[PDB]
Formats: structure tokens, sequence, C-alpha cells
RNA sequence: GGUGAAAUUCUUGGAUUUAUUGAAGACUAACUACUGCGAAAGCAUUUGCCAAGGACGUUUUCAUUAAUCAAGAACGAAAGUUAGGGGAUCGAAGAUGAUCAGAUACCGUCGUAGUCUUAACCAUAAACUAUGCCGACUAGGGAUCGGGUGGUGUUUUUUUAAUGACCCACUCGGCACCUUACGAGAAAUCAAAGUCUUUGGGUUCUGGGGGGAGUAUGGUCGCAAGGCUGAAACUUAAAGGAAUU
């Protein structure tokens, strides 16, 4: 009745990205981000960048066909952040309200048990 | 002339009433009044000469062989071993860990010694006096002792000549170069001490 | 920042969508609604083909679509294909996983918590490696605000359940152990073997995943499909 | 008696071969001529003949060892591993 | 445990130790019971079952080595064949 | 002089903790003198629920909700403005 | 207390102030020395045949009964150990540690708590030297502790 | 100025007179 | 790829990422607590082997064998050393890019020793509860770990026999909290820092103004880096601790 997708959103720090993809996982769809939005480089997290390029993908997956995907928001993961980005609702708000239907929200950054090292010393970042 | 030693194992001729010697570079644990084993079908014990293609994954084989019907080509020497990391069910191949850290992949109709050569840690202790090397040296080749090139005559060595003690030229020798200036370093990558992993 | 490139090649326009075709997913029978879904594969070719790159193919998808009930949401097979059956491919059950979202509403401060793992191997040579989950339970009249266990009760219930895994693994195929894990009918026997030693709540399995497979045995997908 | 107090068996090369290597040498060596005990009977007799050689006199079944060692660590944990390995081929 | 036992047997039963005496006491068949070392040649152990089985007594092995066995039997020295031919007031007999 | 009764943070008859890393800083701080604040704040945005469910598949009752750990240094917990100075009279409050 | 350590645990035992107890008691002294001797031939210790005997039997004391404590009678009628009960029991104790390092090299508790039983059996020799119960000239051989628990 | 430049320039002070005096003896 | 903003650097050989794995080394996250063991350092996957330790209970034994420790012995964070294994992240040195009048620092990228292990040394710290150990007494309240006792207590099957989880009441050993001060303290505060001028339960160690200086020298352990003991000359009338505007 309806063919289903992959939204696959990657929301980090510097950048955020959306993979449309296919429940196999190999196909790649719309592999556009939120960093060619923005001519400045600062706003490549922020929701400006965020939503237009969720209606680039959207468009996007316009043109192959696909009315719904599955989203699976994920961070930077390991030992970085382990937070989400500030423009992935953003993103996530802007491509499920061009015509897109979304459906099982998941998380799906990777977290690991205490695996390695962080960077930054013992003291850490001093800015 | 072989740090390892060898033991010396007897085996049944199927084909006709004589007794064979053959020699095998002793293992650990091998004494003398064990049982050996030796074929496709014996059990995973230490010396056995069970083939490469019906090993499981990680053990620690000696006396590999690179090409059936070889008789020995690898981990010959005393304290060295090869580990498998794989087996190709089709086109039976075997991907190995030699002792000098490399990848390289071999027929799994290979046999090989089950086990670590005796002898291991063999280089552990100094020469101390002259007389260990000479009599290390005098029962292998006829390389002892050798001659620094740049204290040499410029006549007899191109490291030679000059009234210092100095090279002159560039140590670091190509590969496309002929016989004869060979000395030194062979178409070195880099020199220098070894600061760092090594890339394997 | 589309104008920061400098080099954009070292070395010195048509879509591929156009070669893509749908391919339809099937589910084994041990699941009433099938109706996995479609995905996207490139145009079998003489140099590559369709089926040796759909040989290899991993899918997720939530229970509560392969089920029809609600009750099965915090579920997902990530199932596997096997095969091509002429625009349609047959799926095993290969990869199984419980919501990644769920695990941290489970686990809760102010109580213990449980750890079991087991490597046992089924009827029909596919061994699995079972891991499940257990919190310990604030009964009724208890005024104690932390549910801690002795620990020592801890060495028994996980001995018990890695012994009743593997009791119930054994004497079971692929098939009957996909029609068991998903009525959770082995939830309710934990709660049965171990009601008398401690009260426990929340019995849940995380994940079931596939390590190694006998030989290919065709016939025996033809008859899950 | 204790006649020499640090330097043990390195005594015979005197006041030569430096003091780290006469130090080696003489971990080496009180490795290397130590009274070893057979697995097979127990008696502590088993001696060193050539490199790799491990010779006893009561026994007498000479098993090959390590040149310094009847069996080194690298020996044993390769022993272990192979027991292991064989125990799960044949489980 | 296992040494227990056997230090009791000791304390109060009978013992023979050795070789030529449980060859012996196997041939006139007043054992009961006999120890045997792991790290006895297997030629050792199978001699050893086999006069066993002539004279229907029973067999026990032991994990361990002559040393061992030789602690374990209360003696300061070492002992590889331990047979008993009179508990007294032990039960290895009933149990084992 | 001495500020708090437990010294550093409720280090008593243990002696030694495993440190952690911070999340900002990344400083090593130790477990427990990490301050560690929840973060159950949903998948999605604040409101904005009906703006999916128009578009979601199923009648929603998905719900999703995010729970992280935050492990703060002392340097990022007064700059984050989310733990003050307090009086010597609130100090003592829990 | 605790020698060894740094705890203060508290387990006793209270006797009853009646030192003629308990006013049931019927069989006669001469049946009870035949059951503490016929406990002694089996090898028992005195720690041991005061438990079997506490709590099988009508006597929880055998002082109020017999003439003496029941180590006491054991020398009367000649079946007492060689060494005191106590010796014995730290002796068979240290030797299984010393079999512990034998075997493995790592465990620096092992050696530690070692140091323990050390500090204890020079103490408890000193003393039982001093009221001449070991030979004045007994010392303690690490070697052949090993001897000493037969 | 802290604690421990004062040791290492103490410490630095020791290793040049320790030179000067296996100099010297 | 990054920062508040930049730059170095990698990208038609496809950087970044998606999907499948393989190899390597490190750690045992969420549960994880004013919560547990160990003398301390320290100890945060599964299972097996070995032994040791605290607490509980005893109408079991010994009998004062008991408290402290000169000299003397064992363990002892991280860093460092020797000989190997190992060598993925991070990363004293260093190479670098910014910023600054200067930056060989804070900010970013590589990167050696090192961070992991084996055998042997190094014997140090904010190794702090900045509070020595042993023994008795002293205002109260609740919670919490282990153990035990009793209450047809409530549950947990084949309601019921027992177990297991708890509830109630009590007790011992604990990590300890909360309110007060007869008491102490110069106060910050303390159920010990109280039972010290109404001065005495027993015992070990340390200091006599601050600098010089934990330095000189002499011994002593150590392959060394370094550790232990440890001054004097000379100089100053102020340093130091607690609260207040």
């Amino acid at each position: 009745s309806q063919v289903f997708g992959v939204a696959r959103i990657y929301a980090s720090f510097n950048d955020t990205f959306v993979h449309v993809t296919d429940l196999s996982g190999k196909e790649t769809i719309a592999r556009v981000t939120g960093g060619m939005k923005v001519k400045a480089d600062r706003d490549e997290s922020s929701p400006y960048a965020a939503m237009l390029a969720a209606q680039d993908v959207a468009a996007k997956c316009k043109e192959v066909g696909i009315t719904a995907v599955h989203v699976k928001i994920r961070a930077t993961g390991g030992t970085r952040t382990k937070t989400p980005g500030p423009g992935g609702q953003a993103a996530l708000r802007a491509l499920a309200r061009s015509g897109l239907r979304i459906g099982r929200i998941e998380d799906v950054t990777p977290v690991p048990s205490d695996s390695t090292r962080k960077k930054g010393g013992r003291r850490g970042r001093r800015l | 002339g072989r740090g390892a030693p060898l033991a010396k194992v007897v085996f049944r001729d199927p084909y006709k009433y004589r007794l064979r010697e053959e020699i095998f570079i002793a293992n650990e644990g091998v004494h003398t009044g064990q049982f050996i084993y030796a074929g496709k079908k014996a059990s995973l014990n230490v010396g056995n000469v069970l083939p490469l293609g019906s090993v499981p994954e990680g053990t620690i084989v000696s006396n590999v062989e690179e090409k059936p019907g070889d008789r020995g080509a690898l981990a010959r020497a005393s304290g060295n071993y090869v580990i498998i990391i794989g087996h190709n069910p089709d086109e039976n191949k075997t991907r190995v860990r030699l002792p000098s850290g490399a990848k390289k992949v071999i027929s799994s109709d290979a046999r090989g010694v089950i086990g670590v050569i005796a002898g291991g840690g063999r280089v552990d202790k100094p020469l101390l006096k002259a007389g260990r090397a000479f009599h290390k040296y005098r029962l292998k080749r006829n390389s002892w002792p050798k001659t620094r090139g740049v204290a040499m005559n410029p006549v007899d060595h191109p490291h030679g000549g000059g009234n210092h003690q100095h090279i002159g030229k560039a140590s670091t020798i190509s590969r496309g170069a002929v016989s004869g200036q060979k000395a030194g370093l062979i178409a070195a990558r880099r020199t220098g001490l070894l600061r760092g992993s090594q890339k394997t | 920042a589309v104008g920061k490139n400098k080099r954009l090649s070292k070395g010195k326009v048509v879509d591929p969508f156009t070669r893509k075709e749908w391919f339809d997913i099937k589910a084994p029978s041990t699941f009433e609604n099938r109706n996995v879904g479609k995905t996207l594969v490139n145009k079998s070719t003489g140099l590559k083909s369709a089926s040796d790159a759909l040989k290899g193919r991993v899918v997720e998808v939530c229970l509560a679509d392969l089920q029809g009930s609600e009750d099965h949401s915090f579920r997902k097979i990530k199932l596997r294909v096997d095969e091509v059956q002429g625009k349609n491919l047959l799926t095993n059950f290969h990869g199984m996983d419980f919501t990644t979202d769920k695990l941290r509403s489970m686990v809760r401060k102010w109580q213990t918590l449980i750890e079991a793992n087991v490597t046992v191997k089924t009827s029909d040579d596919y061994v699995l490696r079972i891991f499940a989950i257990a919190f310990t339970r604030k009964q009724a009249n208890q005024v104690k605000r932390h549910s801690y266990a002795q620990s020592s009760h801890i060495r028994a219930i996980r001995k018990v359940i890695s012994e009743i895994l593997t009791k119930e693994v054994q004497g079971s195929t692929l098939a009957q152990l996909t029609s068991k894990l998903i009525p959770e009918v082995i939830n309710k026997e934990i709660e049965n073997a171990t009601k008398d030693i401690f009260p426990l709540q929340n019995i849940h399995v995380r994940k079931v995943k596939l390590l190694k497979q006998p030989k290919f045995d065709v016939g025996a997908l033809m008859a899950l499909h | 008696a204790k006649r020499t107090k640090k330097v043990g068996i390195t005594g015979k090369y005197g006041v030569r071969y430096g003091s780290s290597l006469r130090r080696q040498v003489k971990k080496l060596e009180i490795q290397q001529h130590a009274r070893y005990d057979c697995s097979f009977c127990g008696k502590k007799t088993v001696k060193r003949g050539a490199a790799g050689i491990w010779t006893c006199s009561c026994c007498k079944k000479t098993v090959a060892g390590g040149a310094y060692t009847v069996s080194t660590a690298a020996a044993a944990t390769v022993r272990s591993t192979i027991r292991r390995l064989r125990e799960m081929v044949e489980a | 445990s296992i040494n227990q036992k056997l230090a009791l047997v000791i304390k109060s039963g009978k013992y023979t130790l050795g070789y030529k005496s449980t060859v012996k006491s196997l041939r006139q068949g007043k054992s009961k019971l006999i120890i045997i070392a792991a790290n006895t040649p297997v030629l050792r152990k199978s001699e050893l079952e086999y006069y066993a089985m002539l004279s229907k007594t029973k067999v026990y092995y032991f994990q361990g080595g002559n040393n061992e066995l030789g602690t374990a039997v209360g003696k300061l020295f070492r002992v590889g064949v331990v047979s008993i031919l009179e508990a007294g007031d032990s039960d290895i007999l009933t149990t084992l | 002089p001495k500020k708090r009764a437990s010294n550093g943070r409720n280090k008593k008859g243990r002696g030694h903790v495993k440190p952690v890393r911070c999340v900002n800083c990344s400083k090593s701080i130790p477990k427990d003198k990490a301050i560690k604040r929840m973060a159950i704040r949903n998948i999605v945005e604040a409101a904005a629920v009906r703006d999916l469910s128009e578009a979601s598949v199923y009648p929603e009752y998905a719900l999703p909700k995010t729970y992280n750990k935050l492990h703060y240094c002392v340097s990022c917990a007064i700059h984050a403005r989310i733990v003050r100075v307090r009086s010597r009279e609130d100090r003592k409050n829990r | 207390g605790r020698m060894h350590s740094a705890g203060k645990g508290i387990s006793s035992s209270a006797i009853p102030y009646s030192r003629n107890a308990p006013a049931w008691f019927k069989l006669s002294s001469e049946s009870v020395i035949e059951q503490i001797v016929k406990y002694a031939r089996k090898g028992l210790t005195p720690s041991q045949i005061g438990v079997l005997l506490r709590d099988a039997h009508g006597v929880t004391q055998a002082r109020v009964i017999t003439g003496n404590k029941i180590m006491r009678i054991l020398k009367s009628n000649g079946l007492a150990p060689e060494i005191p009960e106590d010796l014995y029991y730290l002796i068979k104790k240290a030797v299984s540690v010393r079999k512990h390092l034998e075997r493995n090299r790592k465990d620096k508790d092992a050696k530690f708590r070692l140091i323990l039983i050390e500090s204890r059996i020079h103490r408890l020799a000193r003393y039982y030297r001093t009221v001449a119960v070991l030979p004045p000239n007994w010392k303690y051989e690490s070697a052949t502790a090993s001897a000493l628990v037969n | 100025m802290r604690a421990k430049w004062r040791k290492k320039r103490t410490r630095r002070l020791k290793r040049k007179r320790r030179k000067v005096r296996a100099r010297s003896k």
C-alpha cells in the first residue's frame, strides 16, 4: 500500500547528515547533508542548514518514488559526543513535513562500554 | 651448524619389510619413546605432521611446506612458529602468519609440524669472548672475522680510501645497480633508528 | 560551504536509479503477516548480476509489521536474504536485537542488574548465544527503597537461566524456536522456574544473534516458504 | 662461606666484559646450570647436553626443550592453546 | 578429601609400599585397594590393572605424581604405588 | 580551611575510585566526583508532536524517549550554570 | 581484639551460673568418662570431642560431672597427642599456604597472609616453651613443617 | 613561585656539582 | 576535519558516509549508590581451580599465650630503568598551523619514549579522614551492608509443606549520616578534635620563630634517575592559623 525506505539521520556537531536508504542498507539515495546549504561554515549545525538539506533530500526522495522512510537519528557516537547535534530534530521535522510519512523512530548512535580512551589529556580541553 | 636439535624418528615402510631413518627437527615436549603420528587423520598433538587443510583456526604449527612434496620450507629455526589465520574451503588455500610478520597464502595440502621448535630463545645471552663467536661460526661457513669497508683500501672496496674514515658517496645502493658496488644498504626504503611501529 | 574546495580531483551525470528494480521481500511462515516490503538493487547484468549482490543481504524490520500486534513493538528481526525466486526473495532469521531506546528505559537506578550468556547449538546445527535481561522488583508492602539482591542469589539465577535456556534450545530446530520466542512463552517459565528463589520482573532477551550456519540446504528454505 | 656477594656464577670472567653484560650472563647461566626433574619420574637430576637438549641420568628419556629452560613460557602457552583447540575440535 | 582417608588408613590399618611388596600382596591376593600415580609409566598401570583383574581387586588412580604420593601417605620419602590390605578404622572400601 | 564534611565528594571508607572523562572538556574526573544529570528529553523537540503525527505511520503510539547521563567537570558545571555557589546556610542542602 | 585484623566482632559463649547443672542429668560419672575415652580412641581432637558430646548427649561441659576439663583427663589415660591441639591447627594451615606458594608465585596476598600465621606459631611456641609443654630447645622449621602434620 | 620549581633547580644543581666532583674525583 | 572565529591536513586514485566482514591492541560503560572488600596502594565482564579474610552463632578447646612498637622485614598509585613480547587510541620530546609587539604555552594535525604484558629494579605523592594504635564511658533519630532471633505477619507453587523476597521488633559487627552541645576548641567545628588546670588508662613517632634548607658534608640502598640520615655559617621582627568591613 505504501513503499518504505530508511532515513538514517546522522546529527552531530559542525554537520548533520540525512541518508535516504533502502531496507537492505546498501542502496544509497540522496546523500546530501547540512553543509552545502550554507556558505559560512558556522551555520552547518544550525537548524537553517538542517531544514534546507531536508528539503533537498525530500525532493530527491520524491523523484525516485519513495513515499515513506524509517528514521534512526544518530550522533557522532563512540567517545566523542554521545549526544545528538542541534540540527537533528530540525532536520527531522523539515523532511517529515514535505509529504513523506515517518514511522518507528529509533536511536542508533554508537555507545561504547568504556572502550579505548578520549583525546584531550588528563586535564582535558582547556580553552 | 643448527641451534635447533633434530629428532631421529623411525617409520615403518608399508610396502616392503624395511625400517627407514627420518630426521625431524625437535619441537617442544618431544621425548624419546613418544609415539609420533604423521598423516591426515591423526589428532591435534604437538609434533604431529597434520596437513594445513584439516586444522582449526589459530593453531601453532611449525615446519610449514610451501607446496606439496617439498619436505620442509617454512619455520625451520629454533623458536619460530607459523600461525593459521583462515582457510578457504573452495580453491583450498590457507592464510598463514610467518615469523617475519607478513601475509601469504599456501595450498591446504601442505604438511606442517604442530608445536614450536626446540631451542627457543637461543639468542638471549651474549657471546662474550671471541672464542664463542669463532666456535659458532667455524661450523657454518667462512665469513668471520669481517673487515669494515670504510677502513679499507680504495681498490679493495668502494667505501675505502681517503686520509679519514668516511664513506664519501651515498651508502644506499639502488636495486638497479649491477654487482660490484652493492656495498652498504641495498634498495633501502628508509634509514636511521626504527622509531615507531613496524607497520605490519 | 560550497566555496571552499581547492583541489577537487587529483587524477586530473546520469543517475543510477533508472537501472534499479523493485524487489519484494518475503518472510517465513513463522510470522503470519510476512509483507516486509521492497528494496532497491541494480539491474541484473552479465558482469555482476542481481542475485550475486542480493544473496548476502540483511534487513531489519520491527515485529509490529511482521506480527501485526502492537505488543511486539520492542522487538525487531534482522532478516537475512539467502535466495532469489524470480522477483521474490526468501529470507531466514539471522539477527535478533532489542530496541535501543527501550534499553535506557529498562535500566533504572536503585536496583541491581543481571547479565548472563551461553553458547548452545540447536537440533538442526545452528549454534546460538542467548542473552537475558532481568531486574529486581519493588514488591507490595515493601518499604526499603533499593530492591537490592544479595548477589549470591545472583550466582544461582544466572546459573538457572543458563541451564534453562540451554535445555529449551535443545530439542528444537530453527523453525520451532522462532515460533516460541515471539509469544514469549519462555519468559513465562523463567518466572515459573525462579518464583521460589527470587521474585523478579521484566524477563526479556536482548539478542539471539546467529554466528554459524550449516550447509545451504535449499530444500529447507522452501519448507518455510 | 659466601666468597662473592653479588657476581654469582660470573667469577670466571674476572673484571672484564662489563657489569650489565655479566649480569645478563649470570642470569642466563643460573637458569642453564640448575638441576631439573623428569616429568616422568620426578627425580631432580635432569641435566643439559647440547643446545636445546635436556638429558637426565635416571629416567633416561631425553626431552627436547629450550636452550636454557626445559619449557619456556611461550612453550607453556603454546601447549595450553593446542590443548584447548583440540578440546574444542573434539567437543 | 582423598588424602585424609589415606592418612587414616596409614595410621590405623596395615600398608604396603613399593614395587615388590605390592606385586607380592597381589600374588597372594591379600590386597583390597591399590593406589597408582599418574606420573608412572603406562606399562606400570597396565600390568597393575591386569594383576588386579586376575585377583578381582579394585583399582584407583590419582591425578598426581610420585613425590606427591609420598607426601600424601604422610611419609618424608616418595612412593609410586600404594596397596592396602586391611583398612581398620577407615571406609575406603565402602566408598570410592 | 575545610569546606565540606564530605571533603571532596562522599569519598569515605573507600580511598580510591575509578576516574571518568567529562563530556564537554574531557577532564579526568572521579566517578562520584563528576555530577550526573539525567537527560530524559524526548527524541522529538519541544511540542511539535502533532506535526510528525500527521505524517506518522500507524496510529502513532510510538512516543520514543531518549535517556542519557551527562558527566560534567567542576569548571564546566559553573560555566553551564547548572550548579551555582550557594550560601553557607544553603550549602547544607542536598 | 582481632589479633591480625582491625575488627571488633564479638562471638563468644556464656556458661550458666549453676556449677552443678542441669539437675536432670542421670548418667553416672563413670559412664560419661567412658564416652570421652571412647571418642578419644577414634582420634578426634578435644575440640571435636566437645561439640559431638555437647550436641548429642545430655552433657554440655564435662567439668561439672568429671573432676576436670576434658583435656586434663586425657593426660591421665595417656591418649594425648604429642603436640598441643592449637599448634597442630595452624601448622596444617601454614603448610597449606606454603603448598599454595609453590604452585603459583604471583599472589602477593598469599605471601602477606603467610606472614600472619608465622606471627602466630612462634608466639604460641614461645608461650608453650615458657610453660614447659614443648621441649625447651624446640624450633619451627619451614622444611620440616610438612613432617609436623604427619 | 612554585615548589616543584625550587626542587627542580636544586636537583639541577646537584647534577652539575656531581659532574664537577666526578671530573675532580 | 576542526575552532569563538581560522589554519595545517585528507579529497576523480572518491575524502566523509552507507552495507558486509576480517585483523590489531586498550577497557569492562548504562546498572554504578554520602553503596560494597582489602592493611594500604587498590579492586567495577562469563565460567572453572586454589587458598586466604571479616562478620554471625555456639552451654566446643587452650589458657593470659595480651597493647604498642628501636633496630630489622613484606606490600606499596603514577612516573622512570634493563632485557623481551606487544605496539590499535591517547600521548613528556619534536615537527608543525594559527593568535599575540613577542608564544618553543593555552587552541588544531601528525608524531618518538610511554600508556598493555612478561622476569628484575625504582620504596616516592594532597600515599588526607591533612585527625597513630589498643581499652572503658558519655544526648538522641532515621536510613543503609552483612548475620542472627521471634512474630499462623504479607507474599512466592502442587492456596498449603520449607525455601526466596519482603514487613514488624530486637541484637552484633560495619561505611556512615541528621538535630543539639552537658564537653572541648582560637574558631572553621567535633559523639570525637569529649571524659586536659577538677591537669595521670597504656604505648610508638614528630616540632620549638620564619628563611637558609630538606641544603652542605659524611655514611648507606640503588645500573642510574634517585631514596634514608642529616647540619652549620649567615639573615630577619616579623612569617603563619582562624573570622570581619
